[PDB]
């Protein structure tokens, strides 16, 4: 009885095995759709941002930097001492 | 009879762990097709904020090249009243500071 | 049963990926509208403004830094030890 | 990686900009760090009076 159980246990477990190695091979191929439709999108939207910059670099770059300025320092706490 | 009731709660075994292993193929590749859909869609979305993203920064860049400073002193203000609007933070200051000018008697 | 309950899964599962992948570029598209409509609206309040302040730059100047100043100090503590 | 530099070699430095002032932006988003700043700070340059 004790090598049938044994062999119960082999033939129980490596199917579960067989569909763990599926699930992370789909996984897997997911993860390299995803990130490269990801990297189109990125790609797309620093393309179109960019002439508009090259128009007006000034005030682009102030604007920007005044807008992340604002949200990191809202997020964050603040300690204004002179040094 | 002991003997017996294992093998047959073998075969059982062996015949759910079967069917197991191919529910659980099925669902992992539709899993796969949901995700591959839905990065799709996210893809074009971030293409169209992009776009209203780059027509916003026109108008902004030509309508504050009308006057750079000005625009430079009005945002810094409004970005210090929207980060200080939080009650979490401390600041030091001193009465020879320019803003307390007023402070001493005159 | 399984198999049959997981071919059920995934038939239901595919339209309601559908679903939410029209209703985020939806919501895309909503964001790009409202950032161009907010966007005219901060353009039309700055050209505004503007001729008011190069009329008498200084006296406004230092109303909105006076106002600003109260604001910002009444939002924290203050801490007013000489150096 | 390929289709990020092919796309940002056209201009490196504005790339750097957008994508250091988001990485500020992801980083501090949670509240749990403190920051020391100046009212010398450059930031804060307009905070003196005119």
């Amino acid at each position: 009885q004790y090598i049938r159980e044994a062999e119960a246990y082999t033939n129980e477990v490596q199917p579960r095995a067989n569909g763990q190695a599926q699930r992370i091979l789909e996984e897997a191929r997911a993860y390299k759709a995803q990130t490269i439709l990801e990297a189109q999108g990125e790609v797309a939207r620093f393309a179109k941002l960019l002439p508009e910059y090259k128009a007006a670099p000034e005030i682009t770059r102030e604007r920007l930097y005044i807008e992340t300025m604002e949200k990191v320092l809202g997020n964050t706490r603040k300690v204004l001492v002179n040094d | 009879y002991n003997r017996m009731r294992a093998e047959r709660e073998a075969v059982a075994r062996r015949h759910r762990s079967q069917g197991q292993e191919e529910a659980e193929k099925l669902r992992a590749t539709a899993d796969y097709e949901v995700t591959r859909t839905l990065a799709e869609a996210e893809r074009q979305g971030r293409i169209m904020r992009g776009e209203g993203d780059a027509e916003a920064a026109k108008l902004f860049a030509d309508a504050f090249s009308k006057d750079p400073d000005f625009y430079a002193f009005i945002r810094s203000l409004r970005a210090y009243e929207n980060s200080f609007s939080g009650n979490q933070d401390v600041m030091v200051m001193s009465p020879d500071s320019d803003f307390f000018r007023y402070m001493k008697t005159p």
